DNA sequence: CACAGTGCTACAGACTGGAACAAAAACCCTGCAG
DNA sequence: CTGCAGGGTTTTTGTTCCAGTCTGTAGCACTGTGTAAGACAGGCCAGATC
DNA sequence: GATCTGGCCTGTCTTA
């Protein structure tokens, strides 16, 4: 029994026919769109699978109902390329931790200043907030910033 | 001379001793004892005449290069 | 064909990785106290596979042909 | 972000289905990449032709269990 | 709740030494047994 | 003759502890393998048309 | 000359 689980999201998306990586259709396991999973967050059921994506690429290429580009893209929930490798519907752990830590690093960078009072901050203000946050995170926790965030910084 | 890390060498030592030994290599703490002869600060010497503004103690090992900076905040860091 | 690549065939690398773990499957049959000779036809092996790229692998002068720098490494466990 | 949607919506489902998550993580591949660099300076012949062949062989010899049993030295 | 290291320092267990003891391994040796 | 119980016998095998002397692992703080373009929404202008 | 719309361009967002 073979279980393909070691790929990150970039490779799973490009080897299953999805669109990488900031598409409207966010989930590799579900069909919810970017704005739809903003209202509703915690209720979703796993649907996507290999054979269903093969059949959906077939629908997109044959196009039996003759829809425009956008409607047809909506019918197949964003399957525009034939998948060739099969990938088990699971979640990578490491890059999940890295993505969540970069999200919280942006939240802290936002909270140093006041973004819910002043909704349009300037670029220099962003730089100053990141600089003072890294100064504080150097004085305590003994961390030095990184350009791209490896996993040790997340833990 | 073969770029063997200390911990890799201890791994090799345990391996060659436990299985069919009769160990051949020496333990780590006796290698570290044959070290203090090679590094500087072991042999005696004498400068004639005495060196200018240089201490005459002959046992200084690794010294920190800062050389006594008055770390206090108000000066150069 | 701008690609230099090498690979073991899947079946051959699998039977060698399974024939290597024979010590542990025999020891598990012993500890589990299950009969070694009997009920030997229904085994099941669950295998995790993984594929990944790697940036800035420096190129060599060499003869030919020209090759990109990024490398891809397919492995299994 | 996508990972927030996966970590807030589909975690109970996959932990119940697979039985575990993070034991199948990609960590087990990325770590190996480290090897690929040491095995391209120390142990790989310095030629474009044979380089992949010798790296593949030395990696398969490092990863086997049969030599790790010997290297355990029984405590 | 990655994981195999990364070296130096610290202190844990393995040693002797006589005193003396017990338990045991196994010969041999006597009693009580047909 | 044999059988088994229980006597002694030597010789393991280890028995208590304090000076040590030596060996092997634990504690310390931290490493490195995670390394690129693509999607989308809004502003606008230039060339086509009536 | 007034009108318009397709597509060009630019900034942010997302996983690497
Ligand atoms: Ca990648
Ligand atoms: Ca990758
Ligand atoms: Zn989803």
């Amino acid at each position: 029994f073979f279980r393909g689980t070691g790929y990150d999201e970039k490779m799973v998306r490009e080897m299953e026919g999805l669109e990488a990586s900031g598409s409207t259709y966010i989930c590799t396991l579900c069909d919810s769109t970017r704005a739809e999973a903003s209202q509703n967050m915690v209720l979703h059921s796993i649907t996507r699978s290999h054979d269903e994506n093969l059949e959906r690429y077939e629908i997109w290429r044959k196009n039996p109902f003759s829809e425009s580009a956008d409607e047809l893209r909506d019918r197949v929930k964003g399957v525009s390329a034939k998948p060739f490798m099969e990938t088990q519907p699971t979640l990578d752990a490491l890059h999940c931790d890295i993505g969540n830590a970069t999200e919280f690093y942006k939240i802290f960078q936002d909270e140093i200043g006041e973004v819910y009072q002043k909704p349009n901050p300037s670029r220099e203000e962003r730089r100053r907030w990141r600089s003072t946050l890294d100064k504080q995170l150097r004085k305590k926790m003994k961390l030095k910033p990184v350009m791209r965030m490896n996993g040790n910084y997340a833990r | 001379n073969t770029f063997l890390s200390c911990s890799q060498y201890h791994k090799m030592y345990r391996t060659v001793k436990a299985t069919s030994g009769r160990q051949i290599f020496q333990p780590l703490h006796t290698l570290r004892n044959a070290e203090k002869e090679l590094l500087p600060g072991f042999h005696q010497f004498e400068w004639q005449p005495a060196l200018k503004n240089v201490s005459t103690s002959w046992d200084v090992g690794i010294i920190d290069g800062l050389s006594g900076w008055t770390v206090s905040v108000d000066d150069v860091p | 064909a701008d690609t230099i690549s090498r690979r073991f065939r899947y079946d051959v690398a699998l039977v060698s990785a399974l024939k290597d773990l024979e010590e542990d499957i025999m020891e598990g049959l012993r500890e589990r106290a299950l009969d070694d000779s009997m009920c030997t036809s229904g085994f099941t092996v669950v295998v995790k596979e993984s594929c990944d790229g790697m940036g800035d692998v420096s190129e060599k002068h060499g003869s030919g042909p020209a090759v990109p720098e990024k490398a891809v490494r397919f492995s299994f466990t | 972000t996508n990972y927030l949607h996966k970590t807030l919506a589909h975690v109970p489902e996959i932990v119940e289905r697979d039985g575990s998550i993070g034991a199948w993580a990609s960590e087990g591949n990325e770590s190996g990449n480290k090897l690929f660099r040491r095995f391209r300076k120390m142990n790989a012949r310095q030629s474009k032709t044979f380089e992949l062949e010798d790296i593949l062989k030395h990696h398969w010899l490092y990863t086997s269990k049969y030599l790790q049993k010997f290297m355990e030295a029984h405590k």
